[PDB]
RNA sequence: AUAUGGAUUCUUCACGGUAACGUAACUGAAUGUGGAGACGUCGGCGCGAGCCCUGGGAGGAGUUAUCUUUUCUUCUUAAC
RNA sequence: GCUUGUGACGGCCCGUGAAAAUCCACAGGAAGGAAUAGUUUUCAUGCCAGGUCGUACUGAUAACCGCAGCAGGUCUCCAAG
RNA sequence: UCUAAGGGUCGGGUAGUGAGGGCCUUGGUCAGACGUAGACGGCCUUGGUGUCGCUUGCUACAAUUAACGAUCAACUU
RNA sequence: GUGAUUUC
């Protein structure tokens, strides 16, 4: 499930919560994929597709809010847009989901 | 890593907010100066008026001014875009030492002036040269 | 009523073409619970603004009396 | 713990109006009175301003809604079968 | 202990009939009366005091020079420079998505 | 002595397990406010956003 | 200001316009909130507003379309033949050219019955339960009335009454 | 109505600051748009002003049968 | 502490609590503007001018109304120990 | 006539190296217009009010007794 | 048309 492979690269791999420092990986070029909360505003997201563009990091939109991403993630704060640099164990990246 | 010499950014807070940048000089990891990640970037504040058919030889010759600006710009403070533009007419001009001088940054803004009004009468790049409304 | 401080200004101001009276007043003050010194004020009348220059130096004060125009008309006190 | 064992937010009227008006008024004027989450920035931000009108502190949103809850349940089914319908449009 | 006088011949607590009570160089006490404070000019946007900008009564600003109306940026004393950076990423991206779709509609009427 | 730090640490931990069951009793009484404003519609879905 | 749809024109007719959510406004004597939604001036180059009457979802900042090929999205206008069957409108055009009749207080809506094949007509089921059939060609927003609930507080005062029925044209208190 | 100084200009219509923004200035017709004007009532909390109370000191007046380093009073500062 | 002004907040509403004159700004860019010479009166200074009508006094057990110079009535501001 | 309780502001060090600010007691060079007098002032200190100290960089229990001290003030129970 | 509310 979308939530046990989120699960699985929380408890393996790194991760970057947030907007500026998931802008900062993309930027120097770090991130892999970025799941971004489908309750983000639409401008904060066509700027982050732009950067995930440039950067050719693949863009998954998370089915939930800022809530449900957040404790999806593992954490007890909102969490608006997760950036994947390291999914060493878990096979988020390759899956359809 | 797409933040290079040669790519063009949107210039998004500061007083030349909305303005086109091509960046000279990325400085990922910063400066004792700046501590954090910037650019030395050359660009356009004043834009050459949209011309047609019509004007005449004096008139296109007024219109097509550029007044350029060179400054030291925090990343987060970018917007950029997929376009290049061709930095090295003034690679060499463009530098750290240049904008500790007053009069260094007036002799590089010549430089950066002359270069850009050279490009856009050749015609290339009518984005770069092209204003955003917003 | 303003405060000039340069005496650069204060010269070229007396010296202004709508300017023609200025007066001398003289204060008696302590300077840090010190000795009662004395204090110049030299108030230039301007058509907007009196212009007011303080000086807490009598030689500096009597120096400047001296370098004031002759045309200007001077009120002491 | 509990200041008041039944009555409730409806202790500011008292002994006046009678047992089953100030029932019937205590459920609404709690949904009224209440601290709502946001859809729009996810914060338990939004309180009404006007009967329909509730904004978010956080993040200056204004949405129309019920009278004395952010939502009502017709909202919800006609928002929902609006959804279903046009998806089976699109099919 | 000394009373005042309303100086002015409105009798009554009005908005724009506000005092204050001052002593003067006479010993006396007087009262002043105050003109109605002034508001901050808002963001044409998000509605937000806009800082930079003087904080007048509207007849005011006819006498103060420009730079106490106006910040050095577009949009300088209408929008709050938050606004300001929305619209320009905003009008970048409208650009961008008009260029993509139009390649993707020439692209797709060429293939239909 | 002996006697006397044996009833201290008794009495610590009856103090951590007062703290445990004062965290469950807290736990609980969100879970009945969550389901009570279930009941009372004053929950708004995010489809809207 | 009465709260009226736009204008029909060319637009709306065939295309869409795009207006924009400005403020979600309280009107003396109404029950429902009322939406300021801005739009640009096809012909001259300036912006005009409109007051329509708020449905439930609706917030500033959102865009609202009206016209025949609309997305079919709450707080959206469009004519009645353009939506599919068993949709819900509010502020129902009775004919085209009213701007907007039926369901207007809040929570009450219309309810769509079924399309006509020798013209263009639709049938429609109303607030009090009856059975309508309106040009096709009348336009509705998607949605409810806001502000529904707003009956089942007992007012409990008549200081309260006082309140509620000054700013109507209702006598209050009655007489006879 | 206008002149002088300042500013600006051979990169014509200013530079500085990463930025929020700064400053003595730093051209502008149609047209479009935004702000101020411009706003209910109640509660406590914070701050300011006048007043109230009060200490020292420098003056004036009262009391002194006995007592009181005493009682009263002046020591102020406008728009801008 | 009292009077008052003000700031950031909280509560209440099926009640959500004027308009216009007027002033400023932004977007835009018709244009105009310099080399043994221009520009800028949103910087400073300097020059000129400001008409008409009200303005005394009371504001009440002596100034108003009740046929009075009536033990009545009539809006509001300041407020010491 | 007493007793008890209810507060505020300032207080961290010398064991230790060396420079910085100001009328620098006395002592040293350059050196200021006016009415026998002559200040102030444009320059410096290892000193002074093992070489006190007002300042940063720092090793050394920085406080797990600041669990205390110096100083200031109101009226309540 | 009846006039809070509850119960009988
Ligand atoms: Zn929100
Ligand atoms: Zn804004």
């Amino acid at each position: 499930s979308i939530n046990q492979k989120l699960a699985l690269v929380i408890k393996s791999g790194k991760y970057t919560l947030g907007y500026k420092s998931t802008v900062k990986s993309l930027r120097q070029g770090k991130s892999k994929l970025i799941i971004i909360a489908a309750n983000t505003p639409v401008l904060r997201k066509s700027e982050l597709e732009y950067y995930a563009m440039l950067s050719k990091t693949k863009v998954y939109y998370f089915q939930g809010g800022n809530n449900e991403l957040g404790t999806a993630v593992g954490k007890l704060f909102r969490v608006g847009v997760v950036s994947i640099l390291e999914a060493g164990d878990s096979d988020i990246l390759t899956t359809l989901a | 890593k797409f933040l290079k010499a040669g790519k063009v950014a949107v210039v998004v807070r500061g007083r030349y907010a909305g303005k086109k940048v091509v960046i000279v000089k990325p400085h990922d990891e910063g400066s004792k100066s700046h501590p954090f990640g910037h650019a030395l970037v050359a660009g356009i504040e004043r834009y050459p008026l949209k011309v047609t058919k019509k004007h005449g030889a004096k008139k296109v010759a007024k219109r097509t001014k550029i007044k350029p600006f060179i400054k030291v710009v925090n990343y987060n403070h970018l917007l950029p875009t997929r376009y290049t533009l061709d930095v090295e007419a003034f690679k060499s001009v463009v530098s750290t030492e240049t904008f500790e001088q007053p009069s260094q940054r007036e002799e590089a803004k010549k430089v950066v002036k002359k270069a850009f009004e050279e490009r856009h009468q050749a015609g290339k790049n009518q984005w770069f040269f092209s204003k955003l409304r917003f | 009523a303003r405060e000039i401080t340069d005496i650069k200004q204060f010269l070229e101001l007396t010296r202004r073409a709508d300017v023609k009276t200025a007066t001398v007043k003289i204060n008696k003050k302590l300077n840090k619970a010190g000795k009662p010194f004395r204090q110049t004020k030299f108030k230039v009348r301007g058509s907007s603004s009196l212009y007011t220059l303080v000086i807490n130096d009598a030689g500096k004060a009597k120096k400047l009396i001296q370098s004031l125009p002759p045309t200007l008309k001077v009120n002491r006190l | 713990a509990k200041r008041t064992k039944k009555v409730g937010i409806t202790g500011k009227y008292g002994v006046r109006y009678g047992s089953s008006l100030r029932r019937q008024v205590k459920k609404l004027e709690i949904q009224q009175h209440a601290r709502y989450d946001c859809s729009f920035c996810g914060k338990k931000t939004v309180k009404r301003g006007a009967a329909g009108i509730w904004t978010c502190s956080c993040c200056k949103k204004t949405v129309a809604g019920g009278a004395y809850t952010v939502s009502t349940a017709a909202a919800a089914t006609v928002r929902s079968t609006i959804r279903r319908l046009r998806e089976m449009v699109e099919a | 202990a000394q009373r005042v006088t309303f100086r002015r011949r409105n009798p009554y607590n009005t908005r724009s009939n506000k005092i204050k009570v001052v002593k003067t160089p006479g010993g006396i006490l007087r009262a002043q009366h105050v003109k109605k404070l002034a508001t901050r000019p808002k963001c044409g946007d998000c509605g937000s005091a806009l800082q930079g900008i003087s904080t007048l009564r509207p007849r005011q600003y006819a006498t103060v020079s420009k730079t106490h109306k106006t910040v050095s940026r577009a949009y300088g004393g209408s929008r709050c420079a938050n606004c300001v950076k929305e619209r320009i990423i905003r009008a970048f991206l409208i650009e961008e998505q008009k260029i993509v779709k139009k390649v993707v509609k020439e692209q797709t009427e060429a293939a239909k | 002595e002996e006697e006397q730090i044996e009833k201290d640490l008794q009495g610590l931990q009856e103090k951590q397990r007062l703290n445990v069951k004062r965290e469950r009793r807290r736990k609980n009484e969100m879970k009945q406010k969550e389901l009570q404003r279930m009941q009372m519609n004053m929950i708004t879905p995010t489809d809207i956003g | 200001g009465a709260a009226k749809l736009r204008t029909l024109d060319y637009a709306e007719r065939h295309g869409y316009i795009r207006g924009i959510v400005k403020q979600i406004v309280h009107d003396s004597g109404r029950g429902a909130p009322l939406a300021k939604v801005v739009f640009r001036d096809p012909y001259k180059y300036r912006l005009r507003e409109e007051i329509f009457i708020a449905n439930e979802g609706v917030h500033t900042g959102q865009f609202i379309y009206a016209g025949k090929k609309a997305s079919l999205n709450v707080g959206n206008v469009l004519p009645l033949g353009s939506v599919p069957e068993g949709t819900i409108v509010s502020n129902v055009e009775e004919k085209p050219g009213d701007r907007g009749a039926l369901a207007r207080a809040s929570g009450n809506y219309v309810i769509i019955i079924g399309h006509n094949p020798d013209e263009n007509k639709t049938r429609v089921r109303l607030p009090s339960g009856a059975k309508k059939v309106i040009s096709s060609d009348a336009r509705g927003v998607i949605g409810v009335i806001a502000g529904g609930g707003r009956v089942d507080k007992p007012l409990l005062k008549a200081g309260r009454a006082f309140h509620k029925y000054r700013l109507k044209r209702n006598s209050w208190p009655k007489t006879r």
